[PDB]
């Protein structure tokens, strides 16, 4: 079978980004030994090791949706993957408010319509489970107390 | 955060409190009163009951 490739964006500190960029544009397999990216079983934490120097990483959710588009003639572009995550290196904390481009900054706060979001259904399912495992349930919409 | 209108705990300004009766190991009958102050949680559970009340 075929499994859709999973592309994400890696953000590095600027000096380490310059060393990684120089090693990528060089093209040797020396870069393969130098740059590493550990992923922890939290799923939202990691180490990226540049030249064997550990950096602390967080995998965050991006507010917009990006799409990688490949081309052979620079006139027709074929969509290859959807990017929604970034492993910035240096829950609410794992959500990034800004977008990658310069015009998109504070997009989630300002350029996004506040569609109501409810996560919340899981808590309701847990409440239903505590209900079904009980015997007698008493409920009242309340006031200030 | 960008200034936005802050909604009250629902139109009624009413929280939801649930009393649960359960039996502990050996012999016991403890009762647990749990209060939900979040409308997001309130709205879903009440809709589920009102629906299950029509199924009954």
């Amino acid at each position: 079978p075929h499994e859709l490739e999973s592309q994400f964006i890696l953000r590095l500190p600027p000096e380490y980004a310059s060393t990684v960029r120089r090693a990528v544009q060089s093209g040797h397999v020396n870069l393969k030994d130098r740059l590493t990216i550990e992923l922890h079983p939290d799923g939202r934490h990691g180490i990226v090791r540049v030249d064997r120097v550990p950096l602390a990483s967080k995998l965050v959710d991006l507010p917009c949706v990006m799409e990688s588009l490949k081309t052979i003639d620079k006139k027709t572009f074929y969509k290859t993957a959807d990017i929604c995550q970034m492993l910035v290196s240096t829950e609410k904390k794992f959500i990034w408010n800004h977008g990658i481009t310069l015009p998109l900054k504070n997009v989630r706060k300002r350029r996004f319509r506040k569609t109501a979001k409810k996560d919340v259904e899981k808590e309701v399912k847990r409440l239903l489970s505590t209900d079904a495992e009980a015997v007698s349930t008493r409920w009242e919409i309340i006031a200030e107390d | 955060t960008a200034s936005v209108t802050s909604l009250n705990s629902s139109a009624t300004g009413r929280c939801l409190k649930i009393y649960r009766t359960f039996r502990d190991e050996e012999g016991k009958e403890y009762v647990r009163c749990e209060t939900v102050r979040k409308p997001a949680v309130i709205d879903a559970y009440v809709r589920i009951r009102t629906t299950k009340d029509e199924e009954f």
